[PDB]
RNA sequence: GGGGCUCGAAGACGAUCAGAUACCGUCCUAGUCUCAACCAUAAACGAUGCCGACCAGGGAUCGGCGGAUGUUGCAGGACUCCGCCGGCACCUUAUGAGAAAUCAAAGUCUUUGGGUUCCGGGGGGAGUAUGGUCGCAAGGCUGAAACUUAAAGGAAUUGAC
């Protein structure tokens, strides 16, 4: 939709606030910081870099090779949807070594592309699609290394309302580039958010 | 000891995973419905077997294990789709906005937005 | 090969520190070098302090605390078990216990 | 102390294009960085580079374009002839087919190819490719 | 690279990274290379896309998404957005 | 701030080299100023260093205007400042 | 020359021990302290010469300075936040190096060249012989050869203890 509703959205679900610091990435999308030490990430550069995120997913047209990963147990409910709206596989919580290396392992399962909740929770896959040439994006927030990811939604990655809303904006302006959303509203209330 | 091997184990784990429809608490029942349900040669594995289930039921009784699937809550789904309230939970009024986030309105953001507010 | 990276003491920027005594040997260790503890205790332990209450005069009299600081060699400190043999990969790990 | 700007110059443009970078800064400037420079950028090895005027020695900003593999001083500046051109050729290049020696001669600064054409010879600079 | 009759004579030509132009080798296995479709004036992706490269160094260097974030802002300037 | 292959080293930002050390900035500027201290009453056109090191007085009473201190000089808090520039 | 508390090479005695000129006890001499002169060595170590440039991030700390800030039984001082220069260090990670341990320098090295001083050439003989030279002496600086030998050594690995 318009960016102005997105960004009120966002501002709803807390998305702007960052940490006490932040590496020596992301001053690209950080705004300032607060008395207190928090960082105010810019939503703007988020919009369009979730927006640009989006292009790149609806390229490939066999959406069965992509894998949401999320091994914190707190976005577990947004990977679990955001697979049926698209085609994209999901596995949540756990990810055994080997999926993305071992040919012989019984869920061997190469991707095109690899999308990722938080950086610094499941650094694991991010190792091991570094190496098979897999594509990965992230929602990463301050203190959250850059280290292979190369795609990173400047988001929260440690609230309920951030991740959930931000899935669903994602999934929602995919879905609008595939042209199944024709010019229209929300039929996909929240429902990613925690119980 | 009294620990159980892992083949008693994992097949009292699969027998209640695709036999927990009519299998009930009692031991001596639990052994019944095994010895025709599944081929057990040693009779005391058939009795631990059928011991080993009745404790796994006396733990699922209050509430789900790590151990079984299959309509997965334990016995029926739908559970979580629906938590859909009638109002989405997002507000869009007077949506928690501070000094600096004001700061971020008066640069590219609109500073007129509806859910602006002085706190 | 080289076991510590400081060497097993913390001495930086400066060439000369004077020793101290181990309290158990009476052997000359340097001050930072040397195993330090501030231990602090009551005069009288949980078994003692019940039967001292009632005989104390009056009841306003505050139990005396005492503190000391020990220093420990290397080897009277291992010994000792104030400080154990730790692993490789643990040795570096400075944080104290709790 | 700085006992060779060309060094300097040449090592910190070296560094910057391993690690990257699209934009060097070089500091103190000189003729003879500018020359060098000019030749490097003439074969085709740099892009754009401006020199800025601070009003005691200058400085220079010069753009990369990821062609630059190594870029080098020689030092002492050793003599050469056009006959022992081809020694160092030897010496400080890949191969025959590509790689650039520079030289000082009296005509000026230029690369070995040139030395050859003009039959100069003089000492040498540096060498990149 | 170039032969005298004007023929190839290597077997093949590689990529190289579009940010640091160094080349992909035949056993870089860290890096990746991402189609980035296009959409038309009411948001409809229309099959066509820009291609991009990126080398296993600029990736483990975490420079990664710098790099193709300033490459895409480069780009979309020729053909619109 | 991935790295200076964002930023021009040609036109680098205004307010950063605000920041830098003078010497490291693009092209090397002072720090300090000139300021024409007026005092409470009257010959208030005196021209003193911003970084001063001698006590300067005033033609009236001497009305002593800064000491001289690591930085830059103390003004007393009768003397007012603004400022001259080029 | 003075001083001479304590501690304590040498020495004596007790104890242990197959033996104990040692480890454990006690008494102690030179010494330990100081003044005027000599010596010139240490694991004198960061086992890493000095000067210069570049190349990742981070927080803490010491000295100085610039700015903001709002509290002190009191402009300034104490405290909080940001930044610059200089220093002692520390943490994470190589895309670097290395035989490796490990190192943000021990990196920018067969894609080898910024300047300069000292210094090594398998292990012993040996820092020995002799000459020279400084010192009251103990000793210091410089410093071989005959002969002998196939290993000595560094880092890490698996066992055994
Ligand atoms: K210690
Ligand atoms: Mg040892
Ligand atoms: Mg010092
Ligand atoms: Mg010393
Ligand atoms: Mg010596
Ligand atoms: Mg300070
Ligand atoms: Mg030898």
């Amino acid at each position: 939709s318009q960016r102005e509703q997105d960004i009120q959205m966002m501002l709803a679900a807390d998305v702007h606030l960052g940490t006490k610091n932040c590496d020596f990435q992301m001053e690209r999308y950080v705004y300032k910081r607060r008395t207190d030490g928090i960082y105010i990430i810019n939503l703007g550069k988020t919009w369009e870099k979730l927006q640009m995120a989006a292009r790149v997913i609806v390229a490939i047209e066999n959406p069965q090779d992509i894998i949401v990963q999320s091994a914190r147990p707190y976005g577990q409910r947004a990977v679990l949807k955001f697979a049926q709206y698209t085609g994209a596989n999901a596995i949540a919580g756990r990810h055994t070594p080997g999926t993305f290396t071992n040919q012989m392992q019984t869920s061997f399962s190469e991707p095109r592309l690899l999308i990722l909740t938080d950086p610094r929770t499941d650094h694991q896959p991010i190792k091991e699609s570094a190496l098979g040439n897999i594509p990965t994006i992230a929602f990463c927030d301050t203190d959250s290394p850059m280290r292979y990811v190369d795609i990173g939604i400047p988001a929260n990655n440690k609230g309920k309302q951030s991740i959930g809303c931000l899935f669903w904006l994602l999934a929602r302006m995919v879905l609008q580039m595939r042209g199944t959303i024709l010019p229209g509203h929300k039929w996909e209330i929240m429902v990613d958010l925690f119980f | 000891g009294r620990v159980r091997t892992k083949t008693v184990k994992k097949t009292s784990r699969q027998v209640i995973e695709k036999y927990y429809s009519r299998m009930t608490l009692d031991f001596h029942t639990n052994k019944k419905v095994l010895e025709e349900v599944s081929i057990l040669q040693s009779k005391r594995l058939r009795n631990k077997v059928a011991g080993f289930t009745t404790h796994l039921m006396r733990r699922i009784q209050r509430g789900p294990v790590r151990g079984i699937s299959l309509k997965l809550q334990e016995e029926e789904r739908e559970r979580r789709m629906d938590f859909v309230p009638e109002k989405s939970a997002l507000e869009v009024d007077e949506i928690r906005v501070d000094k600096e986030t004001m700061d971020m309105l008066a640069f590219l953001g609109m500073a007129d937005l509806p859910g602006v507010e002085r706190a | 090969t080289f076991k510590r990276r400081n060497g097993g003491r913390n001495k930086h920027g400066r060439g000369h520190v004077k020793y101290i005594r181990c309290s158990n040997c009476a052997k000359c260790c340097p001050k930072d070098k040397a195993i330090k503890r501030f231990l602090v205790r009551n005069i009288v332990e949980q078994a003692a302090v019940r039967d001292v209450q009632e005989a104390c005069v009056h009841d306003g009299y505050v139990l005396p605390k005492l503190y000391a600081k020990v220093h420990h060699c290397v080897s009277c400190a291992i010994h000792a078990h104030i400080v154990r043999v730790r692993s490789r990969e643990n040795r570096r790990n400075r944080e104290p216990p709790q | 102390v700085r006992v060779s700007v060309l060094n300097d110059a040449l090592k910190s443009m070296y560094n910057a294009e391993k690690r990257g970078k699209r934009q060097v800064m070089i500091r103190p400037s000189s003729k003879v960085i500018i020359k060098f420079l000019i030749v490097m950028q003439k074969h085709g090895y740099i892009g754009e580079f401006e020199y800025v005027d601070d009003h005691r020695s200058g400085k220079i900003v010069v753009e990369l374009n990821g062609r630059l593999n190594k870029c080098g001083v020689i030092s002492p500046r050793f003599d050469v002839g056009v006959k022992e051109i081809e020694g160092w050729t030897a010496r400080l290049l890949p191969s025959r087919q590509f790689g650039y020696i520079v030289l000082t001669t009296s005509a000026g600064i230029m690369d070995h190819e040139e030395a050859r054409r003009k039959n100069v010879g003089g000492k040498v600079l540096g060498f990149f490719y | 690279m170039q032969n005298e009759v004007g023929d190839m004579v290597d077997l093949y030509v590689p990529r190289k990274c579009s940010a640091t132009n160094r080349i992909i080798t035949a056993k870089d296995h860290a890096s990746v290379q991402i189609n980035i479709g296009h959409v038309d004036e009411n948001g409809l992706y229309d099959g066509r896309f820009t291609t991009f490269a990126l080398s296993g160094f600029v990736r483990a260097q975490g420079d990664a998404d710098g790099s193709l974030d300033r490459l895409w802002q480069k780009r979309k300037a020729e053909i619109k957005q | 701030m991935v790295l200076q292959n964002d930023i021009d080293l040609l036109n680098p930002p205004a307010e950063l080299e605000k920041l830098k050390h003078k010497k490291k900035r693009l092209v090397q500027s002072p720090n300090s100023f000139f300021m024409d201290v007026k005092c409470q009453g009257c010959f208030n056109i005196t021209t003193v260093f911003s970084h001063s090191q001698t006590v300067v007085v005033c033609p009236g009473c001497q009305t002593v205007l800064c000491q001289p201190t690591g930085g830059k000089a103390r003004l007393t808090e009768g003397c007012s400042f603004r400022r001259k520039g080029d």
